This record gives C-alpha cells, sequence and structure tokens, in this order.
C-alpha cells in the first residue's frame, strides 16, 4: 500500500496568480518495461463527478484547458497552474495504477478556497 | 440380496417361473411390464425403490429401441444401483457411459466385433479387402481400429482402399467390409448389385448394425452375406437370468470380506460394488467384465443367408478363436 | 455511455442490502465493475473489482468475508450484497469501471453517483 | 398410513381386528404381544405365518386393508396388550392397543 | 444376539445401545418411542457401518443418532418428552422389515 | 392450424422476451393459416422430477421443438441431460442455448441435440491455426484426462496430422489432482518449450501456483490456455504473459432467442409446405412409437441456411463461423490485444507482452 499525502491542505489566495500542488509517493512508481509512469490527477466540486483531470504527469486530457499542467517523476510530482480562475475552486486527489500496490489509493485532498 | 427381476417384455414369460449370519442371502421381486415409456420406467422404479430397498436390478426388453438404455442408465446414476440389460434394446451396447453411471450391460463391443470378423478372412485367406462406410456413426472408430488390426500379425494384409460415381468405379477388391444402416444398407447394395459386383466371387461383409433384427430380411440382400451378431438361439433366459445372480452373489461376498458392510439404494426418489466386479468367475464361467464394463467371453455367432432367405449359423466363436463349421467356403447364388 | 444506480436506502442494524448498478453505452462484456466508498470527512476506499466475462472477483482485505458480488450479462445489471451492516458502515457508495487508453490502463473513467447508505 | 382396530377392550372367559387405510402377492402386518413391564414380542409375520418357537394355538389371515387374528385355545398367555404394525411405507405405524381379560 | 442400554435419567440425555451377538457393522438400529397411553412411534435408523442416517419428519432437527465403531455402541441424543425408549435390530432376512430383538428400555422424566 | 413450440427458461423476464420475439415473428411471414402457440416451464431439482415433469407437461401439449437455455445459476452440476433424453426419445429436435460442453457432439447417446454456440474443440482448432502462425512446431499440451480432454487431444491429434508435424509432449493429469510435480519436473526437462492447459479453473490455478514455484514462467516460455482456465480466482493465481480466449455475446441470451426463434419458425414454415407432415404422438403413457417424420424434420432443421451473420451448421449439428478475441494478461489486467477472424487470425494495434519481457518470439526448442 502507497500512501501519500499532498502538501500544503488549503489555501486562500487572489486569483489569477499561479500556485503549486505536490503530491509525494513513498515508492518510485516508474515502470520501464513499458516506460510509463502511474499518474493520475482527479476534481470533484459540483454533483460529485470524480473525473481525472490529468494523467501520466505529462499529457492532459482531451477537453483540459491548456494552463493545467502536470509535472513529476519517481515519487516527486508537481501540479502547476499558470492562472488561478474560481471555475478551479475544488477538492483534488493523486492516485496511482500500477498494478503491484494491492488496493489502490487515493489523494489526501486540498479544498481550496480564496 | 433383495433382487429384483424386472421384466419388461410382451414375450410370454411367467413370474411363477421367477418365483421357482448371512446379512442379505436371496430374494426375488418379480414384474412384468409391457409400456417402455418415460413416465411408465420413473414410477415402476421409484414404486420399487419405495418398497424395502431392493438391492439387485436385472432388466429385460423386448423393443429395439435405444432410448431404454440410456432411460436405465440416468436411473442408475441416480439411484446408485447396478443394472444389467439381457434382452433387447437394454442389451444392446451404448457407446460412452459415465464415471458415475453403474449400468452395467451385456453383448459384444463394436472394436470386439471387428477382430471376429477378420479372423474369419484369414481363415479363407480373402488377403485382398477394402472398406466401405458411410456418415452412420461409429465410422470412425471402425477406421481406426481397422488399420491397427492389420500391421500386427504374420498375414500380411492388402488393404487396397477406404470409401459418388467415381467411389464405386475405382472398386476392383474381391472381399469389401461395409458399414451402415438398414435403411441405407437396401440402397447402397441396390445400387451396386445393379453394376455388377454381386454374384460368384464378390463376398460382402457387415456387422451387426447393418443386419439387426431376424427374419426382416428385405426384398434385395443377396444370399451370401456374412455377418455376426450375439446367440440368441440356445442361450436362453434362463442362462441368462440366472447369470445376473451369479455375478451378485460373488460380488456382495466378496465386497463383505474386504469391507464389512452391504450397499444400499437411497430408498427414496426424492431430496461399493463399482471396481469390484473386474476379478470374478462362477463354476468356471469367466464372467468378468472390462474397464468400460464391457464382457470379456462375449457370446457371439456367424451367420449366413442361405437361399431359402433366412439367417442361420455358420461359425462360432469361443475363447478367443473361431471354430467354422466348414473350412472350406461354399457357392451361394443371389437374387 | 451512462450508468443508473439503486435509489436512497436505509437499514436497521444486522441487516443486509443488496444493490445494483445498471450498465449501458460500451462494451460491458469484457470490463471491470469496481466498487468505492466515500464516507464524509474521510477518505475513499476501493472494495473489490468484477471481471464481466468469467465472473472473476477479487476481495480487500478488510472486506474478506464481508461482502458478496454476482453479475448478469443479459440485464447489464450489477448486483452486490452487504453483510452484518451496522451503523460504521454509513457512507456512500459508487460503482466504477476502469478504462484503456492508448492501450493502457488509465485509471477511472466510468462513474456512477448516489446510492446513500445508513 | 393410519391404523385403527376394535374393540379397545375386550372381555372373554376370542377374536381381534385391524382394519388399514400387500407388496406385489406378500402381506405386510405383524402382530406384537406386550406384558406389562416387558418389551414386545413379535408374533406373526407375513400376515399368514407365524413364528418359530411359538405355541400353535395361534393362527391369523387376511388380506388387502381389513386383516383379523383369533386365538384357540384360550388360556392364560394371552392376557396383554396387542397391535398391528404396517411396513408397505416407511415410516412404520402400529395399531391403539386392545386388552383381554 | 442380546442388547444392553443405559440406565434411567431425571436439559439433553444420551442413551447408549451395546451389541455383543453379532457383527455390529452389518445390521441397521432403529430407534422407538412408547410413549403410555398408545402404541408406539419410530424415530429413524443408522448403518454402523457407513454412517448414512435417516430420520423421521415429526422427529427431525430434535433427536440426533450416532455410532461407534470401536465399543460397538449406539448413541442417541435429544436436545431441548417422557416416554420409554427402545432399541431394536431386524432379523436381517430383510423385506419384511419387522422387529424380532428388543432392548431393555430407559425411562425419562422431566 | 397451429405449431406448438415448447421452451424452458428461468426468469419471468426470459420467457416475457421470449414470448415477444415469437409473436413478433408471425409479421411478414404471410398470411396463411397456420401460427404458433408457444408452451413455456420453469425448472426443477431432483432431475428425476426435471425429467418427469417435463416429459409429461410438453408431451401433453404435443410440442414441435424443446428449447433449452442456461441451467440454473447455483446448481452449475446441472445439465440438460435429462431433458435430451426424454426429448430425444421420439426424436423431437432440441436446441441448446448456452451450455459448451463437448460430450453432446457424441450422437450415438445424445440422439437430437443441437445448439447454436461452437463448443472447446473449436478452440483446439483455433490453437491448431496459431501454430501455424508463429512458425512453431512443437508444442506440449496438458489435458484433464477426461471426456473433454479426450476430446480435445483427438481434436488437436487430427489437426497435427494434417500438416504432418508432431507433439512432441502430451502431459496428462487427472482433474483436481494434489501433486503434478512429476510431470511439471517431466515438461520441464524436455526440450520442448510450447505449453498449452486444458482444465478446470482449480486445477488451472494449481498448475499456475505449482509452476511459480518451480519458476518455470520465466522468459523464453510460450503459454497457451482456453477459456475455463481464466475464470474465477484461477484469474487472481494466472502468471504473466498468458495468452486465452472467450466467445462473443456468450450468454448474452437476448440476439441468442430471436436467432433461434427465428430459425425454428423458418424451419416450419418450410417444412409445412410440403406434404407427408405427421403430428407429436400423446405420448404421456402407453405410446410406444416414435415420431414418423422425425429423421426428416432433424435433416430438414440442420441443413438450414441463413443471412440474418450467417447462421450455417455443419454435420456436427453445431454452430460455426464465429467470432473471437485474443487476449494476452498483462498487469493482472486482461487486454484484447486481436480479434480471431472466421478464419484469419489479423490482430489489432496492440503491442503484446511475453513472460518475462520484451516482445521477441520465443522458440520451441532447447538448443
Ligand atoms: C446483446 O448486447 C447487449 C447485452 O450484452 C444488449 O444490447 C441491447 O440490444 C437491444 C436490441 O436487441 C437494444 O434494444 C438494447 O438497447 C441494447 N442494450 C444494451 C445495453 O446494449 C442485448 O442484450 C443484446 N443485443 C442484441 C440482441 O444485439
Ligand atoms: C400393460 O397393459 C395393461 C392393459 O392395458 C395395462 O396395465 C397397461 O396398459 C400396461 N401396463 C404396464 C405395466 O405397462
Ligand atoms: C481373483 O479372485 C480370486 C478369488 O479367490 C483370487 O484367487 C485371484 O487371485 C484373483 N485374481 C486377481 C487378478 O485379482
Ligand atoms: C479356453 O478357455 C479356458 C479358460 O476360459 C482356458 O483354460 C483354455 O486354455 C482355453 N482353450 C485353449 C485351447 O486355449
Ligand atoms: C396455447 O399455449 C398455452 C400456454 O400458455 C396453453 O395454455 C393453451 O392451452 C395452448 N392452446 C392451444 C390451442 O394450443
Ligand atoms: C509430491 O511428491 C514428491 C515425491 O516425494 C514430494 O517430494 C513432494 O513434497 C510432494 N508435494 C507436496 C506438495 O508435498
Ligand atoms: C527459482 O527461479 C530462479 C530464477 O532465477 C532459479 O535460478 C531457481 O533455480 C528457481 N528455484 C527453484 C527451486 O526452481
Ligand atoms: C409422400 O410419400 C409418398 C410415398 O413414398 C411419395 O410418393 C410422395 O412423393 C411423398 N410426398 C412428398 C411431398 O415428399
Ligand atoms: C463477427 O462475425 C460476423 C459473421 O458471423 C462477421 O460478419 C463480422 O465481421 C465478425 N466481426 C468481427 C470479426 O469483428
Ligand atoms: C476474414 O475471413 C473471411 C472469411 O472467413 C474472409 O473473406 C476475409 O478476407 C478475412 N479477412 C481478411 C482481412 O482477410
Amino acid at each position: 500500500d502507497i500512501v501519500m499525502t499532498q502538501s500544503p491542505s488549503s489555501l486562500a489566495v487572489t486569483a489569477g496568480e499561479k500556485v503549486t500542488m505536490r503530491c509525494k509517493s513513498s515508492q518510485s512508481l516508474l515502470w520501464s518495461v513499458n516506460q510509463n509512469n502511474y499518474l493520475s490527477w482527479y476534481q470533484q466540486k459540483q454533483g460529485q463527478p470524480p473525473k481525472l483531470l490529468i494523467y501520466g504527469a505529462s499529457i492532459r486530457e482531451s477537453w483540459v484547458p491548456d494552463r493545467f499542467t502536470g509535472s513529476g517523476s519517481g515519487t516527486d510530482f508537481t501540479l502547476t497552474i499558470s492562472n488561478v480562475h474560481a471555475e478551479d475552486l475544488a477538492v483534488y486527489y493523486c492516485q496511482h495504477n500500477h498494478g503491484s500496490f494491492l488496493p489502490y489509493t487515493f489523494g489526501g485532498g486540498t479544498k481550496l478556497e480564496i | 440380496l433383495n433382487i429384483a427381476v424386472l421384466l419388461g417384455h410382451s414375450h410370454d414369460v411367467t413370474e411363477r417361473e421367477l418365483r421357482n449370519g448371512l446379512p442379505l442371502d436371496v430374494n426375488v421381486v418379480a414384474l412384468l411390464m409391457n409400456r417402455t415409456d418415460p413416465k411408465s420406467l420413473i414410477t415402476h422404479v421409484c414404486d420399487l425403490m419405495s418398497g424395502a430397498r431392493i438391492h439387485g436390478l436385472v432388466f429385460g426388453d423386448d423393443t429395439d429401441q435405444e432410448a431404454v438404455a440410456q432411460m436405465l442408465d440416468f436411473i442408475s446414476s441416480q439411484t446408485f444401483i447396478p443394472i444389467l440389460g439381457i434382452h433387447g434394446g437394454a442389451s444392446m451396447i451404448m457407446a460412452d457411459k459415465d464415471p458415475t453411471s453403474t449400468f452395467f450391460q451385456f453383448g459384444a463391443s463394436i472394436q470386439q466385433q471387428a477382430t471376429v470378423m477378420l479372423k474369419i478372412m484369414q481363415d479363407y485367406d480373402w488377403h485382398v479387402f477394402s472398406l466401405v462406410t458411410t456418415i452412420f456413426p461409429g465410422y470412425r472408430d471402425f477406421i481406426s481400429f481397422i488399420k491397427t488390426t492389420v500391421d500386427n500379425s504374420f498375414v500380411g494384409w492388402d488393404m487396397q482402399n477406404v470409401i459418388t460415381q467415381v467411389q464405386l468405379k475405382k472398386i476392383h477388391s474381391s472381399v469389401i467390409l461395409l458399414y451402415c444402416s438398414k435403411d441405407e444398407a437396401v440402397l447402397i447394395l441396390s445400387e451396386a448389385r445393379s453394376l455388377g459386383l454381386t454374384g460368384y466371387d464378390f463376398f460382402w461383409i457387415v456387422p451387426s448394425l447393418v443386419s439387426g433384427n431376424t427374419e426382416l430380411i428385405p426384398k434385395e440382400f443377396p444370399s451370401g452375406l456374412i455377418s455376426v451378431s450375439y446367440d440368441d438361439w440356445d442361450y436362453s433366459l434362463e442362462a441368462r437370468v440366472r447369470d445376473g445372480l451369479g455375478i451378485l452373489t460373488t460380488a456382495a461376498s466378496s465386497m463383505l470380506e474386504k469391507f464389512s458392510y452391504i450397499p444400499e439404494a437411497k430408498a427414496s426418489c426424492y431430496g461399493t460394488l463399482h471396481q469390484f466386479m473386474v476379478n470374478v468367475t462362477w463354476d468356471g464361467k469367466d464372467l468378468s467384465f472390462t474397464e468400460e464394463g464391457y464382457q470379456v467371453h462375449p457370446r457371439l455367432v456367424v451367420i449366413v443367408l442361405n437361399k431359402d432367405r433366412e439367417w442361420e449359423k455358420v461359425g462360432k466363436w469361443e475363447n478367443q478363436t473361431l471354430s467354422l463349421r466348414h473350412a472350406v467356403w461354399p457357392r451361394y447364388k443371389s437374387f | 455511455g451512462q450508468m443508473q444506480q439503486s435509489g436512497a436506502e436505509l437499514v436497521k442494524p444486522g441487516a443486509s442490502v443488496k444493490l445494483s448498478c445498471k450498465t449501458s453505452g460500451f462494451s460491458f462484456s469484457t470490463s471491470y465493475i469496481n466498487w468505492l466508498k466515500q464516507k464524509p470527512g474521510q477518505s475513499l476506499e476501493w472494495i473489490a473489482w468484477i471481471y464481466a466475462g468469467t465472473d472473476g472477483t477479487s476481495y480487500n482485505q478488510k472486506f474478506t468475508d464481508k461482502a458478496q458480488l454476482t453479475v448478469d450479462t443479459s440485464s447489464s445489471t450489477a448486483y452486490m450484497q452487504f453483510s452484518s451492516l451496522t451503523t460504521d458502515d454509513s457512507a456512500i457508495y459508487y460503482c466504477a469501471r476502469e478504462g484503456i487508453y492508448y492501450g493502457n490502463y488509465a485509471g477511472f473513467t466510468y462513474w456512477g453517483q448516489g446510492t446513500l447508505v445508513t | 398410513i393410519v391404523l385403527t382396530q376394535s374393540p379397545a377392550s375386550l372381555a372373554v372367559s376370542a377374536t381381534i381386528s385391524c382394519r388399514a387405510s400387500e407388496y406385489y402377492g406378500t402381506t405386510l402386518m405383524q402382530w406384537y404381544q406386550q406384558k406389562p413391564g416387558q418389551p414386545p414380542k413379535l408374533l406373526i409375520y407375513a400376515a399368514s405365518n407365524v413364528d418359530s418357537g411359538v405355541p400353535a394355538r395361534f393362527s391369523g389371515s387376511g388380506s388387502g386393508t381389513d386383516f383379523s387374528l383369533n386365538i384357540h385355545p384360550v388360556e392364560e398367555d394371552d392376557i396383554a396388550m396387542y397391535f398391528c404394525q404396517q411396513s408397505r411405507k416407511v415410516p412404520s405405524t402400529f395399531g391403539g392397543g386392545t386388552k383381554l381379560e | 444376539v442380546q442388547l444392553q442400554q443405559s440406565g434411567a435419567e431425571l436439559a439433553s440425555v444420551k442413551i447408549s445401545c451395546k451389541a455383543t451377538g453379532y457383527t455390529f457393522r452389518s445390521y441397521w438400529i432403529e430407534w422407538l418411542k412408547q410413549r403410555p397411553g398408545h402404541g408406539l412411534e419410530w424415530i429413524g435408523e443408522i448403518l454402523p457401518g457407513s454412517g448414512r442416517t435417516n430420520y423421521n419428519e415429526k422427529f427431525k432437527g430434535k433427536a440426533t443418532i450416532t455410532a461407534d465403531t470401536s465399543s460397538n455402541t449406539a448413541y442417541m441424543q435429544l436436545s431441548s418428552d417422557s416416554a420409554v425408549y427402545y432399541c431394536t435390530r431386524s432379523r436381517g432376512t430383510m423385506i419384511t422389515r419387522e422387529f424380532t430383538y428388543w432392548g431393555q428400555g430407559a425411562l425419562v422424566t422431566v | 392450424k397451429i405449431v406448438n413450440i415448447g421452451a424452458v427458461l428461468s426468469t419471468r423476464k426470459h420467457e416475457q422476451m421470449f414470448r415477444e420475439a415469437v409473436n413478433q415473428a408471425n409479421k411478414r411471414h404471410g398470411s396463411w393459416k397456420i401460427q404458433l402457440n408457444a408452451t413455456s416451464v420453469t425448472h426443477k431439482p431432483n432431475a428425476i422430477q426435471m425429467a418427469l415433469s417435463v416429459c409429461e407437461d410438453l408431451i401433453s401439449s404435443q410440442v414441435y421443438a424443446i428449447l433449452v437455455s442456461h441451467p440454473p445459476t447455483p446448481n452449475d452440476h446441472f445439465t440438460p441431460t435429462p431433458v435430451s433424453y426424454t426429448a430425444g426419445f421420439y426424436r423431437i429436435p432440441v436446441l441448446g442455448l448456452t451450455t459448451r460442453m463437448s460430450i453432446y457432439s457424441d450422437k450415438s447417446i445424445h440422439l437430437s441435440f443441437l445448439r447454436t454456440v461452437p463448443p472447446y474443440s473449436h478452440q483446439s482448432s483455433v490453437w491448431f491455426e496459431m501454430m501455424r502462425v508463429y512458425n512453431w512446431n512443437h508444442i506440449i499440451l496438458l489435458v484433464s484426462d477426461d471426456h473433454e480432454g479426450r476430446a480435445a487431444q483427438k481434436r488437436l491429434e487430427t489437426l497435427l496430422e494434417e500438416r504432418e508435424s508432431k507433439a512432441e509432449k502430451v502431459l496428462q493429469f487427472d482433474p483436481g489432482t494434489k501433486n503434478v510435480t512429476a510431470l511439471l519436473m517431466e515438461a520441464r526437462d524436455l526440450e520442448a518449450r510450447v505449453i498449452i492447459l486444458s482444465a478446470s479453473e482449480d486445477d488451472a490455478a494449481t498448475v499456475y501456483r505449482a509452476a511459480a514455484m518451480l519458476n518455470m514462467t520465466g522468459s523464453g516460455y510460450v503459454w497457451l490456455v482456453g477459456e475455463r482456465e481464466i475464470s474465477g480466482n484461477a484469474l487472481r493465481y494466472a502468471p504473466d504473459g498468458i495468452i486465452g480466449l472467450q466467445l462473443i455475446n456468450g450468454k448474452n441470451e437476448s440476439a441468442h432467442i430471436s436467432d433461434a426463434v427465428g430459425v425454428v419458425a423458418q424451419a416450419v414454415h418450410e417444412l409445412l409446405e410440403k406434404e407427408n407432415i405427421t403430428d407429436p404422438p400423446r405420448g404421456c403413457v402407453g405410446n410406444t412409437n416414435i415420431w414418423k417424420t422425425g429423421p426428416l424434420f432433424k435433416r430438414v432443421l440442420m441443413s438450414s441456411k441463413y443471412a440474418d451473420g450467417r447462421v450455417e451448421f455443419n454435420e456436427d449439428g453445431d454452430r460455426k463461423f464465429a467470432n473471437y478475441s485474443i487476449m494476452n494478461l498483462q498487469n493482472r489486467k486482461l487486454v484484447q490485444v486481436g480479434i480471431y477472424n472466421g478464419t484469419h487470425v489479423i490482430p489489432n494495434d496492440r503491442k503484446i507482452i511475453w513472460p518475462g519481457g520484451e516482445t521477441e518470439k520465443p522458440r520451441g526448442y532447447q538448443m
């Protein structure tokens, strides 16, 4: 079981200014057999639709805007946003997809506000 | 034990004749049945089962149906009691039983039928033959056994071919092995009979499948046919009913000494001896069975269709070698 | 594609409930049926998954003998039963199916909603 | 199968009846003699065959669902209760009892 | 062939039935209730050789019958009824299914 | 002026859909005075009853065909065996719907049984086709030594006879075995490097665990398994890199019932056109005869040909021209890598991963 926490846990900052989110895992999740890491961000604000925001820490989803960006490798990961908008106010999670860790795990969560 | 001598048949077999520190000894239950429907079979079976837990079950059949054996096997599996087929379709041989089933049959099996056939062809040195078969079930296994037995003898067989105008044209052998059904036998044979493969030296050989019910020879069966079928002439029911108790009285006694416990049924239709009969012999007569339940010394016979248009025995199989009554083949003209 | 779940239901202590998760809009027979949890004030908890084609089942260590699973291809309706339910079991339940992207499992993509319990 | 016999009490100085509510030519009925404070003793089996080691004064007959028992000559021995038992179906059942005096 | 049983009783109880006249692994053993005021009843049978057991629907779930192949004893347990009890054995010729050998009798009361 | 079509089913929804399909089938098939009246019953344990009640009801109704769907779920041992004898006594055609046991093809006992799904011997045929693809000549086959195992072995041997090749070894183990260590050691010691297994889920899990303990499933090996071997906890014990196969719409049952009803209706309509037609007997009791045109209608049914894909039967009385999916285990997650065409094995864009690493083809010899 890989239990990871995201620091910090909350922030009340002015909208339109870049923020940094990081989720640090125990073991390295890299897998050189397929040369792909098991990273995925999620979001849920209204209607409880937990949807995979960014997966693989390097490729965005089709409908995710350009400003969103994910990064990280091994155990350290970085979630960087160019500009903060009120539409992004939600609770996030980090979850792995490696088949080694039975069962899966979910991120600590960050109830951001302004 | 509590042996139920069941008789499902229309033939006149009386029950008074059947009447005429041991745990079970011998007990006889006599029932004569005419109908052979699933409902009648199941009702009679359950009525017998509820009646004081009868042990032995011996059945005889007068019809010539194939599902009687299937129903008997199903009942034997669901009640856990051995069943012996003695006459008719009950004594007919089925292909593949089930491991849980305890149905033990009579009569020779199809492979054992080929061996006695090839023992006759060698005895008359017809060392050249051909194989003709159809899509009727049982041809695939008959083909495989035919080739194997040829390669392992001192005769040196000279098998020609195995078999639609081209198929009949390339036939040039003297002895022909045939495998088809009666409704198709009169059809394939009639086609060849008009073509010129019947007469003085052209010998057809068919198993008990092609020539079944006696006294039902169609208008077109060339007199001089050779086939093998179970002996029902001199081995009457008395030699076929006392044999049912001979196996069970020995198996039960042999089971009791090895295991101080006698098997029994469920005594209810609603909700051992499986491998103890391989080695058994009563009064010299080897009544032992095989791994598939078939007999070991089947009483096969060889028949010929003389001019008077009737089947008559020509040779007898005993021990492991046939004893033909002619040893030099006479001449039969057909049509 | 969309999924439908059962309505709200409250159970007395010691009772058992069998929920369902309707499926439509994708290839059902070659998928996994995962089950989740969300108790307010606490993180989620993966429970089990079921392979549709061959009824391949897996259990979590905590819930090894606390539940059971079943499926039915004809109606495309999932089945799940809870055993020895109590007050501590009061939490929302979800049915989700993982998806394959670029020829590799990318996480959870099909989601349900609702199905409260107490 | 439910059995019923009369009379419940008999006064003699005799016969018994037991009516039922056969197995391929065989009748299934047995009569038991039970002195007070003693286990039952089988007396007649198959409704027609007596048991070895018993006095010949006892004889019985019956068929179908109506069977009867009679005794002659009368002696001190037949002073207990009696019943009839069926075995055509499981479980078996017995009679209602019949004294004598 | 002779039979012996336990003593009187006075919850749950157990009654023994020991065989000392034959091969105990061959014949069934049946239990009978003979509560005064009527003829008798029938409970169940047990075969020591294989252990197959059948019970009566009326007494189902209340009487448990067990046997020990070593000491040749029969145990019948009633759980959670004051009647005289008998354990018996058939002659063995079968079909008739009659009762010939009788025990002594154990008187239970509540 | 109506033809009775018996049926056996469990779900009320199943029977409602069956009745709806039968009713809808009488829309565009002429304006004559002939129709069809359905008759369906429920299941029953204690197969003596399951046979007697079905016989009585369907014979008294005098139905033309007796359909059989999947057996009851709680009793996996339940099978259409007690039905195929009762409906085979009178040569009344039976149409199995879901059962895939290969014992049914032996038509010396099960006289009048058909279906519309290919049994497991076609998986052996697909295995032979696969072995004809990647240039492999030696394969080790492990079978359950049961009837299905013998059937699969015979089919594979017949397939290999045409190719003139040979099987290096054919392992044989009893079902529900405990100690297969000797057999696994014998297989490992040989130079053949292709292993094929076919047994129950429990046996598959046991042999997977034994192979994992013996450390035989590393790099350079070849694995091929069927359908039942990757079901249940056998999947949980399965080793990486394995290759398995499964049907398409195995138990969807909707198109199954629709197609079976359509085929029965078309066969009946084509049969009633010609003369020499009889009716099922009142074989409840006392009817020792058989159906006059039993084999005739059986041949008529077996000679069916359809475009609505194609539904054509062979001499085996089964269904052919079926599709398949090719699955390769990866991260303990089954992934579809290609689809098996009617006869071709054209793959997809997915890249396969063999036991160990990389996609390089492992050989079959120990040179
Ligand atoms: C097979 O596929 C699925 C279930 O495996 C079902 O698809 C339905 O098809 C019917 C028409 O037959 C549609 O009306 C339904 O809307 C479909 N439902 C879904 C969820 O796809 C159905 O059981 C089968 N479909 C067929 C017969 O093609
Ligand atoms: C035999 O025929 C008689 C007279 O019809 C009748 O009992 C019944 O039809 C048949 N009985 C059996 C046992 O088949
Ligand atoms: C078969 O049984 C007889 C019975 O005594 C015995 O003598 C003989 O050795 C047995 N043979 C085999 C092969 O079991
Ligand atoms: C005939 O069979 C018996 C046993 O069945 C055997 O002892 C005898 O040797 C056989 N006859 C010949 C000539 O081998
Ligand atoms: C039609 O089938 C139904 C089955 O529900 C049956 O009750 C009815 O008797 C049948 N009628 C005819 C004329 O076959
Ligand atoms: C299987 O048999 C061999 C033979 O001795 C033994 O060494 C091995 O321990 C057995 N397997 C198990 C699991 O005990
Ligand atoms: C286990 O696998 C390793 C592979 O490196 C092998 O060297 C070793 O011999 C295996 N052990 C056994 C007991 O087979
Ligand atoms: C019906 O049978 C007769 C007699 O064999 C035959 O002449 C006729 O052609 C048959 N009819 C059909 C439609 O086959
Ligand atoms: C499935 O089979 C049908 C015919 O049975 C065929 O038309 C169709 O192309 C197949 N689909 C595949 C191979 O994906
Ligand atoms: C798929 O199979 C069909 C017939 O089975 C054939 O006509 C077709 O060409 C095959 N597909 C390819 C791509 O060859």
